[PDB]
């Protein structure tokens, strides 16, 4: 209604909420970075 | 200007094999910019609706991959891949280069593929749970009789009745209903059904 | 991160008022520009109205069979929408949604449901008779759990719902029936 | 140029573009087929 | 893919004509609308001119300096632009783009020389000298067009060459320097190919 | 309506760590709609122009991801991460509200960093000429007064130093000579003068 800048503002929106998903999921898929939780040890000279 | 347009509108399913939903509005909705505008909605039955398929074909995030779309002119058909149980539900036709809209429409419906079946037709004219107080409205009785589309009417003839129906039977996938009619005390001195699966109409009176 | 959360709602005999909010989350509610959707039971879908984005101004639109009957009210404060039941007539009895967007639906949030018009308990197999909304039923004292048929209830002339179920055997039955603001169970057999 | 009528179009159609790109390349990381070439085996009996 | 080539360009004299051709290929050319660019030998880069799509129809509006001076066209069965050019002007040699979209400029394309001037094919002079030392210079001057090659010791020594950028003179003529280093049997070489002249020059300090 | 870079137009760098250009503006943009009109784009040297970012920071396809722009509607700037080989030409910031664009504008420059190694004088006896060598960071002043007319050239930042040199050329013609060449330096002190 509003000139015609009444609905292409709503689609621009959901194409780059989309956008900035897909990237996020290929950054994730590709460089996610992995935490080490527990450890354990046996080693010479009585180290247990 | 009217997305009258719409698919059959109690399309089947089988799980594992693809489906399509097409509907083929009036005068084309391609604006001059160079895109359609039409847009998909999905209801699923006890929630609250999901937006599946936004401007031309585009998934919107989130959605299952098993489903796409195609568009044209005037013509735009909603295509998916296997079909899962939880696909079942309502779809919509929506359409957005018009006035702001006043109704999504009649929709489409869609349910898990079953062979015919026939009615049960059960009948109670005798009635006492509303006996001796008033009128007990008499009842007629339908069971196991896929495909949903069916109707009765009354006839001793009668105008007025109430009806329901259950969801799909469950895992039977045969849509058992009930029929209520309408009486009084002054006319107090029957059920007639017909559906495809039944080759001859049956009426009884006891 | 995005939730709408809308609350407020219940029974109001008819010409009153009443109101219902729309809460935001996440997002930057400024921009975007909210709406209402209303479903009749066993019917599809109607609008209701939407507000414009302040960038636009405060333009309202409340399509039709309304004109004035309901307000909606914006705030930014809180990033709450506000919709101002007023001299509800019967049949406007349904369940509300509020959705984002003007003309793209997105998330949607979820819906709310309100009832009508005036009556008063009354207690129930036919199962007639009865107006809290709800009703239960214990087929068997809960022993039967096969072949029930449970039917949805039925809108008559005077409101007063009224049920149904039945079972079936080629060969003891209870049916019963429980009502929550009155527990009113009657129990009782049948032989035909 | 129309203001709000045609800049908004060429951004959308950029977004797109983009937004098709990002989700080509995931299909394509997730599950790209592979081709099998070449063939070798040493069987019992006379196979070679 | 999405290719954009460019052709038509090359020496014109003071009020010829001349267009130019934009290809391009791998996408619906309809739907987007063409713009020229032109950036000077040694300077930014200014939009030029700007022709809608028919989707709106409407037509360019050009600039300054080159409103009335020359025109667009454009085309739909082979998706080709072009380029009219009308009293071409010495100032206007400079590199021509063609790109994409009219707002945000997209894939661009290749570029084009096209150059403006009244001249020909000369010999260069050399006037070198060696003063005291060490960048030894042997200078080129009075030679057209741009294409020379020079060398030291008939290409020898190569370590060091500091050869420098053409310049334009005044006379439409350009003028080069070449020096290297001798922190001290040294002889200049360079070939004009365009004019077929040989010249091979020692210099004494 | 008027937007300036306002970022060192040399901006010296070097790899590894990375680097900012700002971009002031006049009175912010913010569109009605929610979003900046502003762009940015990147010349190599003797390459045809590509997009790098438009509206916001949403940089296209194509693009590498150390890239990356930020800002508020009147204080765009661009943020670059770990810094690598080439990246070396000009930056170029970009406005939407206006579409009868006439220029790009001056843009930024980028070059690799290095010392402040002074010049070298030399002269040329008999159209006559005073060059250098090896001056970073670039720049030279020449005021042959012994003034008005001259030529100069400047070649690129020599590859394998980065250390510009130079040649200015006195502009004579014949025998009219009846009878000043000094540079000055940003790295260097007063200048030195050879003059014939």
């Amino acid at each position: 209604a509003s000139t015609d800048s009444e609905k292409v503002a709503e689609y621009l929106r959901r194409a780059t909420l989309d956008l900035r998903a897909a990237r996020q999921r290929i950054r994730e898929l590709e460089g996610e970075p992995v935490a080490v939780v527990a450890m354990a040890c046996r080693l010479p000279g009585g180290v247990s | 200007d009217v997305v009258m347009t719409q698919s059959p509108l109690s399309l089947p399913v089988t799980p594992g094999e693809p489906a399509s939903i097409s509907c083929r509005s009036s005068q084309s909705l391609l604006h001059s910019n160079g895109y359609n505008y039409l847009d998909w909605y999905l209801q699923k039955p006890g929630q609250s609706p999901q937006l599946l398929i936004y401007l031309g074909s585009n998934r919107a995030s989130g959605v299952p991959d098993r489903f796409s779309g195609s568009g044209s002119g005037t013509d735009f058909t909603l295509k998916i891949s296997r079909v899962e149980a939880e696909d079942v539900g309502v779809y919509y036709c929506m359409q957005s280069l018009q006035t702001p809209r006043l109704t999504f429409g009649p929709g489409t419906k869609v349910d898990i593929k079953r062979t015919v079946a026939a009615p049960s037709v059960f009948i109670f004219p005798p009635s006492d749970e509303q006996l001796k107080s008033g009128t007990a409205s008499v009842v007629c009785l339908l069971n196991n009789f896929y495909p949903r589309g069916a109707k009765v009417q009354w006839k001793v003839q009668s105008g007025n009745s109430q009806e329901s129906v259950t969801e799909q039977d469950s895992k039977d996938s045969t849509y058992s209903l009930s029929s209520t009619l309408t009486l009084s005390k002054a006319d107090y001195e029957a059920c007639e059904v017909t559906h495809q699966g039944l080759s001859s109409p049956v009426t009884k009176s006891f | 991160e995005v939730q709408l959360v809308q609350s407020g709602g219940g029974l109001v005999q008819p010409g009153r008022s009443l109101r219902l909010s729309c809460t935001a989350s996440g997002f930057t509610f400024g921009d975007y520009a909210m709406s209402w959707v209303r479903q009749a039971p066993g019917k599809g879908l109607e609008w209701v109205g939407f507000i414009r984005s302040k960038a636009y101004g405060g333009t309202t639109e409340y399509a039709a069979s309304v004109k004035g009957r309901f307000t909606i009210s914006r705030d930014d404060s809180k990033s709450i929408a506000y919709l101002q039941m007023n001299s509800l007539k019967t049949e406007d009895t349904a369940v509300y949604y509020c959705t984002r967007g003007g003309t793209l639906f997105d998330y949607w949030g979820q819906g709310t449901l309100v009832t009508v018009s005036s009556a008063s308990t009354k207690g129930p197999c036919l199962v007639k008779d009865y107006f809290p909304e709800p009703v239960t039923v214990s087929w068997n004292s809960g022993a039967l759990t096969s072949g029930v048929h449970t039917f949805p209830a039925v809108l008559q002339s005077s409101g007063l719902y009224s049920l149904s179920s039945v079972v079936t055997v080629p060969s003891t039955y209870i049916c019963n029936v429980n009502h929550k603001p009155s527990n009113t169970k009657v129990d009782k057999k049948v032989e035909p």
